[PDB]
RNA sequence: GCCAGUGGCGAAGGCGCCCGGCUGGAACGGGUCCGACGGUGAGGGACGAAGGCCAGGGGAGCGAACCGGAUUAGAUACCCGGGUAGUCCUGGCUGUAAAGGAUGCGGGCUAGGUGUCGGGCGAGCUUCGAGCUCGCCCGGUGCCGAAGGGAAGCCGUUAAGCCCG
């Protein structure tokens, strides 16, 4: 198949991110760009370089005509950032939790915090409980949109650094990953 | 001569009074049980791994 | 087997694993020609 | 005193000071101390727990110092001492609970070893208590009889 | 033919780099439509020479000039050493190829060592003692 | 996986994603109880890595045997490509290892220093945190080390020293 029958299908982000153009994919038979996925480093809202490490994965949903609109599929943090975080004489506390939002979106949230020093397993699991509690209550009280926005931002990570400083001092907590499973 | 000859307790018995009734009561500093006032049922010392944490001793003595 | 670290050394010896394996092959032949043939 | 199956030289314990006479700060006499012992046994406490409570609440160090007698002596005088001794009883209760666990969990061999060591201790104490009369000579540990015993 | 004001078309160069070859492979921002795929084994005839930063730069240049013919003013970089049970170091061809792309003039955006690292590990080859060479 | 360490638990073998449940054992603290109940253990029993075997399942990767490509004078190998058993699960048998601290177990004595884990105590600091720092006690785990010991290497209060078994 030649490359001249291809049309560029400009790709827009979702609404709650601000339906900006995040790129353009070539294709023909627009059924071919349905499942496609785009990754961007929060250059949606690039008025901050605080978050060049936050990769957001969107997935094309319902292309209309020369306009492909996407849904939020998930986000991750960059391996560079994480491997900068995890050092020796330092403690890593991860938590993976399944949550249903107030509106029925099922998410897997893999958050993480980094305590300054080598600490006890009991402290680690206490912090894991803290994370679980914050995430669960935020999920049941918030919707998919503002939840995701919090998490790709750092309001949640900030609450977690706070509200877990009481178990042990913390160095740059995060949320590190969200992946969507369902969207009723 | 010091610190192993005649191994002696570090713990002490100590006289306290509750804040509610004010009855002076002897207790142990390193309790294995929550100590309660004989009159009011008030906790005078809460147990720990060692030296118990003392409530209600504002007028205190130690023997 | 009872073994001997002395035997495990190699200064003037063949390797003990293989000495052992030879011994066991011999024993098998003998056992074989003893009981049934 | 992990000694006997662990051989750790643990030294945790009590440091009783040398006392030829009771302390003067003590309020209670031998009689009311005995009454407290009996009261607490009726409340359902073992002798160890009784001494612990009299140490922590009532400020009584060494019922032996005060009365001249031991707690189990007081209990047998007031007809309240346990039929079989307390330490043996405790071990047997542990063993029974563990038997139950191990029937529902056959592959927990480490807990099975803990059971073996527990029953070893039982056998030792049984030997000693038969020799001293605190049990009949014909007494013998058995898991099912011990289950009935606890229950 | 959307009215493109920016002509800042961005693609993605996936760079598989190993100790035996290197593959430049340029796609759209998604990765589901290919626009150029060139290998050491295309650009040379010696297997031993396939991995070299020489011939890596050549594969990169051909893929670059093809892509910037087709549009694609810039490229993000995803360099990929071989898999989890295999090596986790890319090789020289990687840096060589990105330098070659910059020379060709494509605006190089963000770079990432997208190397699949296992959190468990399947068993690798060589056996217990490895390659006794 | 990284975190993950002369780190921890365990009789050893050995044990690393998280959560819940059942369960074992140890240390610390203890003016709690019992009151020598202890040590060692012939014989005897239990546990016991990998591998192997019986039966039944499963089978991604790796992969003895085997099959091919090379190498080489040769190459029953090392290298390459595949590949059976096996590796995983269930229930059993086997009961072997450089199963090694190549150091049997218990108890007492013979300078210490410096780390580190756990508990406790006392101080100080604090973002008032199951936090940090200092010191002390107990117990573990390491390095160093005078005397001492030893054929020496090296050991050296975690003896390979003196004594009691
Ligand atoms: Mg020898
Ligand atoms: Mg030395
Ligand atoms: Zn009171």
């Amino acid at each position: 198949d030649k490359w001249k029958m291809k049309e560029w299908y400009v790709v827009y982000a979702p609404d709650f991110f601000g339906s900006k153009e995040i790129g353009l994919t070539p294709a023909d038979e627009p059924e071919k760009v349905i499942g496609r996925v785009i990754e961007t480093t929060l250059r949606d809202l690039t008025g901050d370089f605080t978050k060049g490490q936050v990769k957001l994965y969107f997935q094309i949903y319902d292309v209309k005509g020369q306009n492909a609109y996407t849904k939020f599929k998930g986000h991750t943090l960059a391996r560079s950032y994480i491997r900068s975080l995890v050092r020796r004489r330092t403690t890593r506390i991860d938590g993976i939790f399944n949550v249903t939002t107030k509106d029925g979106y099922k998410l897997r949230v893999m958050g993480m915090v980094i305590a300054y020093r080598r600490i006890q397993t009991s402290q680690e699991r206490a912090i894991r409980e803290i994370i679980r509690d914050i995430i669960y209550k935020k999920a049941e009280e918030l919707n998919y949109r503002d939840f995701v926005l919090e998490a790709v931002s750092g309001k949640m990570a900030a609450e977690i650094a706070k509200e877990a400083r009481r178990i042990y001092p913390i160095k740059r907590a995060e949320i590190r990953k969200i992946k969507v499973l369902a969207e009723p | 001569l010091p610190k192993n000859l005649i191994p002696m307790p570090k713990s002490r018995f100590l006289r306290v009074k509750c804040i509610d009734c004010g009855n002076e009561q002897i207790v142990f500093s390193n309790p294995s049980t929550t100590v309660r006032c004989l009159v009011c049922g008030a906790t005078l010392v809460e147990p720990t791994g060692g030296k118990g944490i003392l409530k209600a001793k504002v007028l205190e003595v130690l023997e | 087997m009872k073994r001997r670290p002395r035997k495990w050394k190699k200064k003037g010896r063949m390797r003990w694993k293989w000495i052992k394996k030879r011994i066991r092959r011999l024993k098998k032949q003998r056992r074989k020609e003893r009981g049934l043939i | 005193m992990a000694r006997m199956h662990a051989r750790k030289r643990g030294k945790s314990g009590s440091k009783r000071p040398p006392r030829t006479a009771p302390p003067t700060w003590v309020e209670y006499t031998a009689e009311e101390v005995e009454g407290l012992v009996v009261k607490l046994r009726k409340e359902g406490y073992s002798a160890a727990m009784i001494g612990t409570i009299l140490r922590d609440q009532y400020g009584i160090p060494s019922v032996k110092l005060i009365t001249g007698k031991k707690i189990t002596k007081i209990l047998e005088e007031n007809g309240l001492a346990p039929q079989i001794p307390e330490d043996l009883m405790a071990l047997i209760r542990k063993a029974v609970n563990l038997r139950k666990h191990l029937e529902m969990h056959p592959k927990d061999r480490h807990s099975m070893r803990g059971l073996q060591l527990t029953e070893s201790k039982i056998r030792r104490l049984v030997k000693y208590y038969r020799r001293t009369g605190k049990l009949p000579a014909k007494w013998r540990y058995d898991p099912e009889q011990a289950k009935l015993l606890v229950r | 033919q959307v009215n493109l004001k920016k002509k800042e078309k961005w693609g993605v160069a996936h760079i598989y780099s190993s100790y035996n070859n290197t593959i430049i492979h340029i796609t759209d921002l998604t990765g589901a439509e290919t626009v150029s795929r060139w290998s050491g084994g295309m650009v040379v005839k010696a297997d031993r020479d396939e991995p070299s930063p020489y011939a890596a730069m050549i594969a990169a240049r051909r893929a670059a000039e093809e892509a910037m013919e087709k549009g694609f003013t810039g490229v993000h970089i995803k360099v990929r050493a071989p898999g989890g049970s295999k090596s986790k170091s890319p090789g020289p061809g990687a840096q060589a190829a990105i330098r070659a792309l910059a020379r060709a003039g494509l605006r190089i955006g963000r770079v990432e060592d997208v190397t699949p690292i296992p959190h468990d590990g399947t068993r690798p080859k060589g056996g217990r003692r490895g390659r006794r060479v």
